[PDB]
RNA sequence: CGGUCCGGCCGGGAACUCAAAGGAGACUGCCAGUGAUAAACUGGAGGAAGGUGGGGAUGACGUCAAGUCAUCAUGGCCCUUACGACCAGGGCUACACACGUGCUACAAUGGCGCAUACAAAGAGAAGCGACCUCGCGAGAGCAAGCGGACCUCAUAAAGUGCGUCGUAGUCCGGAUUGGAGUCUGCAACUCGACUCCAUGAAGUCGGAAUCGCUAGUAAUCGUGGAUCAGAAUGCCACGGUG
């Protein structure tokens, strides 16, 4: 018995599953710390887990593919976000009000025709 | 803008510590974008300070920026035939987004050898009230009292 | 174009491809390894008394209806603007305006 | 300190001290220090004498200071004194491979020069 | 098994033609595959549109080719001769593969 | 430069003329209409005549040129000075 | 689940990411308040998205006799041993100077050397050309794979860790010049890109005046395509940090 989540971020899919347990984090057959960087990364990857009381209680598997090293830290964070809307659904209200649930729908935005990038202007004279 | 009335966006708080007061701080050190330099310079030279200092490290940080925070300063206006400035009070926000951005626009301006040296100096000086962050003060807190007869 | 450039390509093409079975068994000798040092300098002769304009890098691709020279598309096979005023009158399939 | 013609700094490491020689950058200054058996962070100071013993001789196979400048300054007047196109482009003072000089031919010209 | 190839310009007869192909299969025996949807290049193309000086003002088109693909596992001797039976539509192009 | 594994560049209508024209010896100054070729070692002493865009030009081939292409000693835009 | 060379690889599985067809979804529809009882507007509840959710496509009547007769068609006019037509070699690329647009820098938030992770969108038969060997390196040698979610081009770089460097025209910056080479190509002299060995200029943040940008935006980082035998720092595209 284990429960499920799915979540996207800019350009990734993380990919959620939670046991009870007692604590363990596996990203792609890694260990948490092996696989980022910064203590942002590893803060807002946990970030949830520290908002209800649920670090000690879940153990969790966890796969990402495509994407930036934000995109892979935001996604397992919807990720999780959703797959504990699974577990006891009254950390719905609090989730919400601390703004978690709500996808991010930014994205990269295209480069249009005569604009040296996607807003930038070249330059002018008279 | 001319009509939208608009919101102060929101800010993911700091990495190491819990204070949304230093989202601000790490951000305005940074060049093209690389967050990940300009949050290991800053908690390099805030364990520099808070050793040198002999404080805390979250404490050895707002008793240095009270001493460049503004309470006033000028504008202009040229309402009739004649530029006035203006001395105007200063909003709470805008008061450290100016005090954050003294002091980098200060600390990119020593001779040392490291960015985390040259905001460590400019950290303890301008927590004994010398430095060209607190001089800049003095001069932007002076020129109220130079035009106090404008309002 | 004028009316004597396409002439020219279509006199081009034909020698530049009639000529083809030689200019591949004189760039062989040219660029072996283990051949001739001294039928490696003769057929290096050879190669400047084949006519001139028998060579495949001596024709742009004009028009198929125009002839004009630049601004191609090699796909469609007509130029920058007889591909809009066909692609929009409908002639060339599924090629309706893009947008994204 | 003294090698090969003219001094070389003592403070700066062995691989980038020996490009002050005119005809040494980071390839023969690895070929030098890997065919004398040197390593390559021990400065010029607080190595042994017989070190510099060999690798002078290990410099001087190649050609330097003398014979690099007047093999140069030789090809130079060579190439000048047929009627060569790069001869023209050399007794002119313009740029030589072929670069474009409606504008930016600078460093051949020398400064910015008014009529 | 025996897999054919369907690429077409519209997903409007691209649907008939697999569904003439899937109905001529369970009607001459079984085990077709379904319709697989495979990828879809987007061929771009962007060109100006003034006949002399303006190099801002383009026009972009592009070209969707649709892909599908069906497989047969168990064929009979009637099973084989009812598809090269059947024509398509133009619009669409085949190639049968076996394996 | 070349390549070099596929030789010196030389013209038929050049190589087959100058080895006559060793061989009948005259110093009647052969003309050119063919500036790309690599100058042969048995081309040294010759007074040949390259075209430069107008004219031929007579260039006088000795030793020192044999490296080079027929090119290099007919400048060809005219140019004296502002 | 079971074997497993610990490589979803191999029996398998249809769950999931994902590939695409058809639909559900957002309307100021809902609770409150200001309103001229209406039109609306301000907050907040539910929701993935709040008021046009974010971008694109579409440019009224018309104007400056705007721009090209040199894409093509054209009304009149001018030429017809020439203003037509074939060929070799030159020319558009010259340079005392001025202006406009961009790239690379003037360095420690950074040079160099070693290890180490995460993308997207494209293209390919006269084509893309992996593996293996020779070469210090561009690349030649041999010959599988692919009309491609199969095979190639293809390694992402910024980053993270450990060193070195110590404010110098610098191990900063790569201009210009010499010697030796590779490839496509009938042919790189005027004129090709590229790699190695040398050379190491000008420049320490730039005068008056001016330019772009309101959120995945400006700022920096790499990759692809079109035109193309070879040849863009521009053009057109997509993502990474933010
Ligand atoms: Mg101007
Ligand atoms: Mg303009
Ligand atoms: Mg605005
Ligand atoms: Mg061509
Ligand atoms: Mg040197
Ligand atoms: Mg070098
Ligand atoms: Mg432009
Ligand atoms: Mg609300
Ligand atoms: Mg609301
Ligand atoms: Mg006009
Ligand atoms: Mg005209
Ligand atoms: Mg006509
Ligand atoms: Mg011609
Ligand atoms: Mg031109
Ligand atoms: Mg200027
Ligand atoms: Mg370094
Ligand atoms: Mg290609
Ligand atoms: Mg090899
Ligand atoms: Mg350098
Ligand atoms: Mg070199
Ligand atoms: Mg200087
Ligand atoms: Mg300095
Ligand atoms: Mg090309
Ligand atoms: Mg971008």
């Amino acid at each position: 018995n284990q429960y499920y989540g799915t979540g996207r971020r800019k350009s990734s899919a993380a990919r959620v599953f939670i046991k009870p347990g007692n604590g363990k984090i596996v990203i792609n057959q890694r260990s948490l710390e092996q696989y980022f960087g910064r203590e942002t990364a590893r803060m807002v990857v946990r970030q949830p887990l520290e908002l209800v009381d649920m670090v000690e209680k879940l153990d969790l598997y966890i796969t990402v593919k495509g994407g930036g090293i934000s995109g892979q830290a935001g996604a397992i964070r919807h990720g999780i976000t959703r797959a504990l809307m699974e577990y006891d659904e009254s950390l719905r209200s609090e989730l919400r009000k601390a703004g978690f649930v709500t996808r991010d729908a930014r994205q990269v935005e295209r480069k249009k025709v005569g604009l040296r990038k996607a807003r930038r202007r070249p330059q002018f004279s008279k | 803008p001319r009509r939208r009335v608009i919101g102060q966006r929101k800010i993911l708080p700091d990495p190491k510590f819990g204070s949304e007061l230093l989202a601000k701080f790490v951000n305005i050190l940074m060049v093209d974008g690389k967050k990940s330099t300009a949050e290991s310079i800053v908690y390099s030279a805030l364990e520099t300070l808070a050793q040198r200092s002999g404080k805390s490290e979250l404490e050895a940080f707002e008793v240095a920026l009270e001493n460049v925070r503004p309470t006033v300063e000028v504008k202009s206006r040229r309402v009739g035939g004649s530029t006035y400035q203006v001395p105007v009070e200063v909003r709470p926000v805008r008061r450290n987004a100016l005090a954050m951005r003294w002091i980098v626009e200060a600390a990119r301006k020593r001779g040392d050898k490291s960015m985390a040296l040259r905001l460590a100096n400019e950290l303890s000086d301008a927590a004994e009230n010398k430095g060209t962050a607190v001089k800049k003060r003095e001069d932007v807190h002076r020129m109220a009292e130079a035009n106090k007869a404008f309002a | 174009a004028k009316q004597s450039m396409k002439a020219r390509e279509v006199k081009r093409v034909a020698l530049a491809d009639k000529y083809f079975a030689k200019r591949a068994e004189l760039k062989a000798i040219i660029s072996d390894v283990n051949a001739s040092d001294e039928d490696r300098w003769n057929a290096v002769l050879k190669l400047q008394t084949l006519p001139r304009d028998s060579s495949p890098s001596r024709q742009r691709n004009r028009c198929r209806q125009t002839g004009r020279p630049h601004g191609f598309l090699r796909k469609f096979g007509l130029s920058r603007i007889k591909v809009r005023e066909a692609a929009m009158r409908g002639e060339i399939p599924g090629l309706k305006k893009a947008s994204w | 300190a003294r090698i090969a013609g003219i001094n070389i700094p003592d403070h700066k490491h062995a691989v980038i001290a020996l490009t002050s020689i005119y005809g040494v950058g980071k390839t023969r200054s690895k070929a030098i220090l890997a065919a004398a058996g040197i390593a390559e962070d021990v400065k010029i100071s607080e190595l042994s004498e017989g070190q510099i013993d060999t690798l002078r001789d290990e410099v001087a196979k190649f050609v330097v200071e003398g014979d690099l400048r007047r093999e140069i300054s030789m090809s130079i007047k060579r190439l000048m004194d047929l009627g060569c196109y790069r001869g023209l482009r050399h007794r002119r003072g313009l740029p030589v491979r072929g670069q474009r000089t409606k504008t930016n031919a600078r460093t051949r010209k020398g400064p910015r020069k008014p009529i | 098994r025996i897999r054919i190839r369907l690429k077409a310009f519209d997903h409007r007869l691209i649907d008939q033609a697999t569904a003439e192909i899937v109905e001529t299969a369970k009607r001459t025996g079984a085990q077709v595959r379904g319709p697989i949807p495979l990828p879809t290049r987007k061929e771009r193309f962007t060109v100006l549109i003034s006949p002399h000086v303006n190099k801002d003002a383009r026009d972009q088109y592009e070209i969707r080719t649709h892909l599908r693909l069906v497989d047969i596992v168990e064929p009979t001797e009637k099973t084989v001769d009812a598809l090269m039976r059947l024509d398509l539509a133009a619009g669409v192009d085949v190639q049968i593969s076996l394996g | 430069p070349r390549s070099l594994k596929k030789g010196p560049f030389i013209d038929l209508h050049l190589l087959k003329k100058v080895e006559k024209a060793v061989e009948s010896g005259d110093k009647k100054p052969l003309r050119t209409w063919s500036r790309r070729s690599t100058i042969f070692p048995n081309m040294i002493g010759l007074t040949i005549a390259v075209h430069n865009g107008r004219q031929h030009v007579p260039v006088f081939v000795t030793d020192e040129m044999v490296g080079h292409k027929l090119g290099e000693f007919a400048p060809t835009r005219t140019y004296r000075g502002h």
